[PDB]
RNA sequence: CGACUCUUAGCGGUGGAUCACUCGGCUCGUGCGUCGAUGAAGAACGCAGCUAGCUGCGAGAAUUAAUGUGAAUUGCAGGACACAUUGAUCAUCGACACUUCGAACGCACUUGCGGCCCCGGGUUCCUCCCGGGGCUACGCCUGUCUGAGCGUCGCU
RNA sequence: CGCAGGUGCAGAUCUUGGUGGUAGUAGCAAAUAUUCAAACGAGAACUUUGAAGGCCGAAGUGGAGAAGGGUUCCAUGUGA
RNA sequence: CCAUCUAAGGCUAAAUACCGGCACGAGACCGAUAGUCAACAAGUACCGUAAGGGAAAGUUGAAAAGAACUUUGAAGGGAG
RNA sequence: CGCGACCUCAGAUCAGACGUGGCGACCCGCUGAAUUUAAGCAUAUUAGUCAGCGGAGGAAAAGAAACUAACCAGGAUUCCCUCAGUAACGGCGAGUGAACAGGGAAGAGCCCAGCGCCGAAUCCCCGCCGCGCGUCGCGGCGUGGGAAAUGUGGCGUACGG
C-alpha cells in the first residue's frame, strides 16, 4: 500500500449545494424524519423554530 | 502492445519516479501556518497596513496582456522625484521603490 | 550524616570524618568475607553514601573557592569558564553582534522607520 | 589480600604498613581468573601474622 | 585433501580485537580494521550497507554526553546558577 | 586535463564511456588551488585567489585567507560575515568566485539548468511528480 | 469533551502512563473517597491514601461496616493492606488481601502538617470555584 | 595457551563471571519474566568471539 | 470367539489453529531543530547485602548535592526516616563528580619506555629508590624571543 | 441502508509450523579380552578396592611442552 | 540601425526542504506466520577468519488464594 | 670587517587563540556505472541516477540583471499553479524536454576595490585609574609595544558621486 493513493474527492459546488437543498427539504417532511428514527412525536411543528 | 484504435501515449515513468513523489497531505497545515504568520505580522506592525507598501500601476509586457494593468515592484525614481518624495524616505513612509524601472 | 551540617566545618575536620568512614567501610568489608551479620552488610550501603556526601562537600567548597579567586581575572581555567556548546563558544559576543559601522548608524538616524497608517 | 589491579608491590607494601601498623618483608602478586589482584604479604619476623589477623578480624 | 583434513591446520588467527570499535576485525599483518578502519582517522562507513550503519550509529550506545545535552537544551543550556534555597 | 583513474585504461562498459585521455575536470585549476589552501589551513577562511604565474607544467595562484577569530576581524562589522559558521570551507562548496564559475549559474536564457539555485535543485524540481490531494 | 491538543485520549498512551507511572504519581492515582462526615467537615471529596488511615471496604468480598487501619501501601502493586482484610494460605498462615484504594472509604485520616496543608489547599480551591460559579 | 596477554585475560575473566545461573529470588520479583539464564555458554559447545 | 483392519461417536492424549485481548508497530501531521581537544559518537572494563542478563551508573559507580513533593522501597533481610531541632520515596535537575581506549594528544600499543619542573617518604640537595602532582601531539593565526643568509643597503 | 478493501485456495519440487506410514525397522561390527570376589548403594555386565588373564612394548595407549581452548584444573554434593 | 544591461569583487531575512535527532497529536492501517528484523534480557542468541548474516519466543487466576496435611514409591510420578 | 636597518626564511613545551572527528533525513561541490528499454545492438535510454569522495546549517543553496522582452513593456532570489508533455532534442526510433509572459506565497535591500579629499583620522595587545560588571564593555592616560604609506579609517559605488 502506498501513501499516494487518491484519498480525496472533489464534488462540484452546484452539486454540493443541491445536496444541501435536498437534505433541508426532506427535514421538513415528518414521514422522512420518522423514517430516520428521530422520535418526532409531541413535537408541535417539524420545521421547529424557537426564539 | 497497441490494440486497435487509440492514442500514442508517451508517459514519463522511466526514471525511478517513486523515489521523488510530492504528496500534499501537509497542504492544510501550511495554510494555517501561513495564516498565523499573516496575523502575527499584522499585529507586530499594527497601525501599518499589513499588506506591504503601496505598489505602482504597471502594464503587462506582451501583446496577449498589454490591455491589462497590474501591480509593479516599486515606484520608479522619476515618478518619486516628480511627486517630491525622497528615495530614501519613501521606504520609511510605506512606498515601494524600484530603482531599475524606466 | 547530612550535607547541610557539613558545610559549617573546616577542611581538617571534614578530612577526619572522611578517614573514619573509610576505616569503618574497610571493617565492614572484612565482615562481609567472614560471614558477618546481616545488620553489618546493610551498613555498607550507608557508609558508602556518607563518603560520597563528605567528598561532595569538600569538592564543592574547593571549586567555589577557586571560582571566587578567579573572578575578574582575564584568564580562568577551562574547568571554570562556562561550558555551553562548542558552537556557542565560537559565536560572537553580544557586544560585537550589535556593533554597527558609521555608515549604518547614519542611515538609521537620517532615515528611521516610521509609524504610519492609511485611512479608508 | 585482594587489592586493586592498578597497584604494584611498592604501593601494596606501603598501604598494608599504613593501615595495619606492621612491617612487610616481601610482597608477591597474582591476578586471578576472576580479574582481581591477590597479594601475598609476608610480614617481618618481629610481627606475628596470627596476632595481626586477630586484630584485623579475619579469624 | 580439501575439506576435513585441511581444517585441522587452522590454528593461527588473522584478526584480533580492535581498540576502537571492539570487533574481532583487526588484521594483524595489515594493522588495519576491516570493520572501522581504525588507524585511519575517519571511521569506515558505506551507504551500500544500511544494516551495518544501523548496528553502529549514534544511539546504539550509552550516549553519555548527548543525553544530558538533550536535557540541558530544554532550559537554554543554563549554567552557573542554582535553584533558590529553602 | 583529467586522466581517468582506471587500471590499464580499461573502463568496463559501453563504448561511450571508454574515454580515458581527453577528459576534463569540471572545476578550474584555480578552484583546486583554493581547495588545497583551505584543507591545509582548516582554521582559516578562503576569501579569494588570483593568478600570479604560469609554466608549461605548473600554474601558480595566490589565495587570501582570513583568520575568523582575530579581534581585528570579528570587531569590524564589515567583515563579521566570514566569522559566521555558514562560511566554513566555501572553497569546498563552490562558494568562492573561482568555484562559482564552474556551477553554471547566472541570469537569463543561457542559464536554465540552475534556475532554482543549483543544477541538483533544478533537476529535483522538474523530476518530482506532484500528486495533489484533489487530482 | 477534551479540547486540549496536548492531552492524549489514546488508549495505549493512557494505559502506558498508568502502568509505569513514577511513585509520586502513583500516590495521587491511589486516592480514596473521604467519608460523608469527613467530606462535611473538610470541604474535600477525596485524598490520596496513606498508611495508618482508618478505612472501610465498600466493594468486593470483604465489604462491610468494619473499620480497619491501613498497614501497607504497595504502590507498585496498586493495592493497600487493611488490618482485618485477610485470608489463610494452605499452610495456615495469614496473608493480607490487596484492595484498590478506589474501593475504600476513609473514616479517619492521619493528621500532620503536610496533610493539613493539602486539605486546606483542596478546600480553598473548591471554595474559589463555587464563588466563581455564583 | 598459558602465554596470554593482559587484555585477553581480562576478557576471559568477564565471560567467566557472567556465566552464572539466575538467582532464585529474581523469580519472586513482581512482574518477573525471567525463568533461566538463556545466555549460558559452555566451553565445549560454543566458542568465544575471541 | 478372539486378534488384526476400516468407519462413526464419546472420552483421553504427540499438537497449538481459531476467537478475544495488546505498555508494539506502520502511516500522516505539528513544534523544536541542540554533538566534539572544556575531549564527542562508539567501544572496553568495572559498580548493588544477597543480583547473572536488561537497565542505570564511573572509584563519590543501580548514585552525591540542590529544588519540588510529602511517607515509603519491597523478592528477602537490615536499619533509617522520632513523618519539624525540616524529610522515606519519586520526579526535576542549574552544583559537584565523571575509570581505560577512541579525532586521541610525551614515544609506542606490550598495563612497554621516557624527559622537564615541583611535593612527601627512605638518605640527605647522589636527586639514588619508592609514591604523588603539573607539563611534554599535528596543523595553523596574531604577537614575542632567539637566529640564518657571497639577499638589498648604511655607517665604519 | 450505504461506503472501502491487503476480501474466499488442493495444487505453485509454494512459505512457516505441526504430524504420520516406513518402524520398534536400518543400525549401536575398524585397532586380540575379559573373569572371580568384596564395598558403597533403592538399584551394578559398565563405579571403586583386591586377585587373575591380556594389551600399548620407549618412532608407546608413557612422561612433558608450543599453537589453539578458557576454567575444561581441584574438592564436595546431585543424578532433572 | 535599434533595444537592453554593465561581466570578470562581496554581504543579505521571509516565503521553500526535511525517511536522521528531541518532544508531541492523530488514524475507515496491522493485530503475535500480521505490523518495523525486533510487542519478550533483539540487532539479543547463534553463524562466518572477516566484510557481513541474523532468528524463534506474548496470555494461570479478580486475587497466588501457586495445593498445608495423610499415604505408596529411592525419586520422577500418583491417590486422597 | 665589525655594528646597525630592511627583506626573505627558520626554531621554540614562548603568551594567547583556532581546525581536526561524529551524525548525516533535508542542503552544497565533485566523481560516476551497469542491470533495463529500444522486442537484437553500438548512439540514445536507464542517468548526471545508484555506488565513491569532500563540506555545512537549522535550514542550505540562490539572490538584488553584463535579465526578460520587442509590448501602451516589465524589473533581485526562492516556492506553488499554469505555460506544457508544449518550443526543441532524438539510429527524428525507443524515448527525452525546458523558458518568457500571466495568477499567487513571501517580499528588503545593500557593501567594497577603483577615482578622489582629510597631518594614519585606523586597528591589535599590554598596563593604570574612574567606572560598569553573569562570568565582559566604556572614557581617559600611558616620556607603553606592534600592525599599517607595498595603504588602515571617515565620505562615497552606477539608482550616479
Ligand atoms: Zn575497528
Amino acid at each position: 500500500t502506498k501513501t499516494w493513493r487518491r484519498w480525496h474527492r472533489r464534488v462540484n459546488t452546484t452539486q454540493k449545494r443541491y445536496a444541501i437543498c435536498s437534505a433541508l427539504a426532506a427535514s421538513a417532511l415528518p414521514a422522512l424524519v420518522m423514517s430516520k428514527g428521530h422520535r418526532i412525536e409531541e413535537v408541535p411543528e417539524l420545521p421547529l423554530v424557537v426564539e | 502492445a497497441p490494440s486497435r484504435n487509440g492514442m500514442i501515449l508517451k508517459p514519463h515513468f522511466h526514471k525511478d519516479w517513486q523515489q521523488r513523489v510530492d504528496t500534499w497531505f501537509n497542504q492544510p497545515a501550511r495554510k494555517i501556518r501561513r495564516r498565523k504568520a499573516r496575523q502575527a505580522k499584522a499585529r507586530r506592525i499594527a497601525p501599518r497596513p499589513a499588506s506591504g507598501p503601496i505598489r505602482p500601476i504597471v502594464r503587462c509586457p506582451t501583446v496577449r496582456y498589454h490591455t491589462k494593468v497590474r501591480a509593479g515592484r516599486g515606484f520608479s525614481l522619476e515618478e518619486l522625484r516628480v511627486a517630491g518624495i525622497h528615495k530614501k524616505v519613501a521606504r520609511t513612509i510605506g512606498i515601494s521603490v524600484d530603482p531599475r524601472r524606466r | 550524616i547530612k550535607a547541610r551540617d557539613l558545610r559549617g566545618k573546616k577542611k581538617e575536620e571534614l578530612l577526619k570524618q572522611l578517614d573514619d568512614l573509610k576505616v569503618e567501610l574497610s571493617q565492614l568489608r572484612v565482615a562481609k568475607v567472614t560471614g558477618g551479620a546481616a545488620s553489618k552488610l546493610s551498613k555498607i550501603r550507608v557508609v558508602r553514601k556518607s563518603i560520597a556526601r563528605v567528598l561532595t562537600v569538600i569538592n564543592q567548597t574547593q571549586k567555589e573557592n577557586l571560582r571566587k579567586f578567579y573572578k575578574g581575572k582575564k584568564y580562568k581555567p577551562l574547568d571554570l569558564r562556562p561550558k555551553k556548546t562548542r558552537a556557542m563558544r565560537r559565536r560572537l559576543t553580544k557586544h560585537e553582534e550589535k556593533l554597527k559601522t558609521k555608515k549604518q548608524q547614519r542611515k538609521e538616524r537620517l532615515y528611521p522607520l516610521r509609524k504610519y497608517a492609511v485611512k479608508a | 589480600f585482594i587489592v586493586d589491579v592498578k597497584a604494584n608491590k611498592h604501593q601494596i607494601k606501603q598501604a598494608v604498613k599504613k593501615l595495619y601498623d606492621i612491617d612487610v618483608a616481601k610482597v608477591n602478586t597474582l591476578i586471578r581468573p576472576d580479574g582481581e589482584k591477590k597479594a601475598y604479604v609476608r610480614l617481618a619476623p618481629d610481627y606475628d601474622a596470627l596476632d595481626v589477623a586477630n586484630k584485623i578480624g579475619i579469624i | 585433501t580439501k575439506g576435513t583434513s585441511s581444517f585441522g591446520k587452522r590454528r593461527n588467527k588473522t584478526h584480533t580485537l580492535c581498540r576502537r570499535c571492539g570487533s574481532k576485525a583487526y588484521h594483524l599483518q595489515k594493522s588495519t580494521c576491516g570493520k572501522c578502519g581504525y588507524p585511519a582517522k575517519r571511521k569506515r562507513k558505506y551507504n551500500w550497507s544500511a544494516k551495518a550503519k544501523r548496528r553502529n550509529t549514534t544511539g546504539t550506545g550509552r550516549m553519555r554526553h548527548l543525553k544530558i545535552v538533550y536535557r540541558r537544551f530544554r532550559h537554554g543550556f543554563r549554567e552557573g546558577t542554582t535553584p533558590k534555597p529553602k | 586535463g583529467r586522466k581517468r583513474p582506471v587500471p590499464k585504461g580499461a573502463t568496463y562498459g559501453k563504448p561511450v564511456h571508454h574515454g580515458v585521455n581527453q577528459l576534463k575536470f569540471a572545476r578550474s585549476l584555480q578552484s583546486v588551488a583554493e581547495e588545497r589552501a583551505g584543507r591545509h589551513c582548516g582554521a582559516l577562511r578562503v576569501l579569494n585567489s588570483y593568478w600570479v604565474g604560469e609554466d608549461s607544467t605548473y600554474k601558480f595562484f595566490e589565495v587570501i585567507l582570513i583568520d575568523p577569530f582575530h579581534k581585528a576581524i570579528r570587531r569590524n562589522p564589515d567583515t563579521q560575515w566570514i566569522t559566521k559558521p555558514v562560511h566554513k570551507h566555501r572553497e569546498m562548496r563552490g562558494l568562492t568566485s573561482a568555484g562559482r564559475k564552474s556551477r553554471g549559474l547566472g541570469k537569463g536564457h543561457k542559464f536554465h539548468h540552475t534556475i532554482g539555485g543549483s543544477r541538483r535543485a533544478a533537476w529535483r524540481r522538474r523530476n518530482t511528480l506532484q500528486l495533489h490531494r484533489y487530482r | 469533551m477534551k479540547f486540549n491538543p496536548f492531552v492524549t485520549s489514546d488508549r495505549s498512551k493512557n494505559r502506558k502512563r498508568h502502568f509505569n507511572a513514577p511513585s509520586h504519581i502513583r500516590r495521587k492515582i491511589m486516592s480514596s473517597p473521604l467519608s460523608k462526615e469527613l467530606r462535611q467537615k473538610y470541604n474535600v471529596r477525596s485524598m490520596p491514601i496513606r498508611k495508618d488511615d482508618e478505612v472501610q471496604v465498600v466493594r468486593g468480598h470483604y465489604k462491610g461496616q468494619q473499620i480497619g487501619k491501613v498497614v501497607q501501601v504497595y504502590r507498585k502493586k496498586y493495592v493497600i493492606y487493611i488490618e482485618r482484610v485477610q485470608r489463610e494460605k494452605a499452610n495456615g498462615t495469614t496473608v493480607h488481601v490487596g484492595i484498590h484504594p478506589s474501593k475504600v472509604v476513609i473514616t479517619r485520616l492521619k493528621l500532620d502538617k503536610d496533610r493539613k496543608k493539602i486539605l486546606e489547599r483542596k478546600a480553598k480551591s473548591r471554595q474559589v470555584g463555587k464563588e466563581k460559579g455564583k | 595457551s598459558s602465554h596470554k596477554t593482559f587484555r585477553i585475560k581480562r576478557f576471559l575473566a568477564k565471560k567467566q563471571k557472567q556465566n552464572r545461573p539466575i538467582p532464585q529470588w529474581i523469580r519472586m520479583k513482581t512482574g518477573n519474566k525471567i525463568r533461566y539464564n538463556s545466555k549460558r555458554r559452555h566451553w565445549r559447545r560454543t566458542k568465544l568471539g575471541l
